[PDB]
């Protein structure tokens, strides 16, 4: 009767957090985060914005 | 149009209901616009974009409708129809997160112009993977269509097979799941 | 447009998969100057997802070129400049866009459709930036010229972008072809460390 | 009207959308009712062992649909539901209810009692083959 908890599957886990892969850069299992975005990087205005890189890991 | 209105719409739309200035067009089988001038060329193609995730919502309920009364498709046909309507209820679980976000965002009533607000844009972003993922599903179901037993096997061997490594875990999951 | 040719990509690695993978995975199927800049900036959070903006709108894209926009004539000869110059990025990201949504189909193949996926992060990426900028505008801290500087870096990340796609689309790369015209713009890259 | 499902009238003035969301959702509880009646009617003694265990268990089960509605009326009352989140977090019990009452329908029509009633159970365990909850 419930959404079981996405504990077991790692897909299911971040289909979870991701809200079935809404969410790109963040994860949650907490049901009333308010949703941001990262915020403007201060050097935007002086080095352009770059392309960011996922990271290897 | 307020743009909170337009989110409600698109709400709904997600919930497969026509908004007040955005209603189901039946003929492109998506949410279009009342054709009232002030909605901004953008806002149309956000919501626009909005109704296509709405299309594939109502596309992917009107595929577990009509199988959920097929006793036909067999226990085969029964888990594949099992393993949308479980894909489906993740799709409204994500639905109910984000449309909760749109109520903290109409709770807070400030835009701010922080780079965290909720914005149309910003939605549009949010739900642009989820978009994705939805296509592919609806996809998957139009080309399973028409198949059960062996032959909804063999469409489900053939989806393994996916470049994109969140379908591919989806697919892979859902393999497991119908053969199960 | 560039989804259009990605999604013959995929049905063209997908045959020639078929046959080359002997793995039997079978393909898963008058204005303000203040004004001015507040319009313009519409345009562009609207370029920036591709959509024609109120004063810029997008001329159809001939080709496999990049997108092109009608601005009003009315605009400030600097400030259409400076759209125009902005403008590059925005038609590069809409044709990655494309190029990415289509080729990251399973019928491209995995790598192909890998390589589509990651430019449609970087994508991903681009438009949650152009988010972040849309909110400064409504914050009031987006300037035309902090536009441009924080957009230069992103226009030369989107040019990058569109002359890989453009060489990828002209030959039609796919499978090792495709792989040895990664190669060889990662070589052509030895001066761009990004 | 007769061995219906519970009919509801909404309020007409309601906005289009939520009329259609409360349409939805009032399938859970028609269900629910449903199920329901048909728990405190074969709860009779005369209902022999077999359906007051069946009658039992199904109590067991509407006292918990009891706490989780409790619970969901807590978040109302401390203003924490949506109703996205009533629907996302009843669309599962929706659907358990729904089963459970298609259940109970169907031993209904079939009037069935001990052996056969147990029959029809295995039959219906072989007809959730494919949902595994």
């Amino acid at each position: 009767f419930s959404f079981g908890d996405p504990c077991g599957d790692r897909f299911e886990r971040d289909t979870r957090v991701s809200l079935f892969g809404a969410l790109v850069h963040s994860r949650t299992y907490d049901m009333d985060v308010r949703l941001g975005l990262p915020p403007v990087p201060d050097n935007a205005d002086l080095s352009g914005l770059a392309i960011k890189v996922p990271p290897s890991v | 149009i307020t743009e909170a209105a337009l989110v409600r719409d698109i709400l709904y739309v997600f919930q497969g209901i026509d908004g007040k200035n955005i209603k189901m067009n039946n003929t492109e089988n998506c949410y279009k616009v009342e054709g009232k001038a002030n909605l901004s060329r953008s806002l149309r193609d956000t919501a626009v974009r909005l109704s296509e995730l709405g299309w594939l919502h109502n596309k992917i309920r009107r595929y577990t409708d009509q199988r959920s009364l097929d006793r036909s498709f067999g226990l085969v046909g029964q888990s594949f129809c099992a393993a949308l309507h479980q894909e489906l209820r993740e799709y409204y679980r994500l639905l109910s997160v984000l449309h909760s976000q749109l109520q903290l965002e109409d709770d807070q009533g400030v835009n701010l112009g922080l780079e965290s607000s909720l914005t149309l844009r910003r939605l549009l972003v949010w739900t642009y993977d989820p978009k994705i993922r939805l296509k592919t599903l609806a996809a998957l179901v139009d080309h399973c269509q028409g198949r059960k037993g062996g032959e909804l096997a063999s469409a489900v061997h053939a989806y393994t097979k996916t470049g994109d490594p969140y379908m591919r875990s989806l697919v892979q999951h859902i393999l497991s799941l119908v053969s199960h | 447009s560039t989804l259009q040719q990605s999604l013959e990509l995929k049905r063209k690695m997908l045959r020639d998969k078929q046959n080359k993978k002997n793995s039997g995975q079978h393909l898963p199927i008058t204005l303000p100057l203040a004004s001015q800049e507040s319009a313009v900036v519409e345009d562009l959070l609207y370029v920036l997802v591709g959509v024609d903006g109120r004063y810029v709108s997008a001329q159809p894209l001939a080709g496999r070129q990049s997108r092109t926009f009608l601005v009003d004539p009315n605009l400030d000869l600097s400030i259409r400049e400076l759209v125009h110059r902005i403008l590059p990025v925005a038609a590069s990201y809409s044709a990655v866009t494309r190029f990415i949504e289509e080729k990251s189909s399973f019928e491209y193949g995995q790598v192909n459709h890998a390589l589509a996926a990651a430019m449609r992060t970087l994508v991903k990426e681009h438009l949650i930036l152009v988010s972040q900028l849309e909110q400064l505008h409504r914050q009031g801290l987006l300037s035309l010229q902090k536009l441009w500087f924080y957009i230069q870096p992103a226009m030369r990340t989107m040019d990058i972008l569109a002359s890989l796609a453009t060489s990828v689309d002209k030959g039609e790369c796919l499978g090792g072809s495709t792989l040895s015209l990664l190669h060889d713009r990662s070589f052509s890259y030895t001066g761009d460390s990004q």
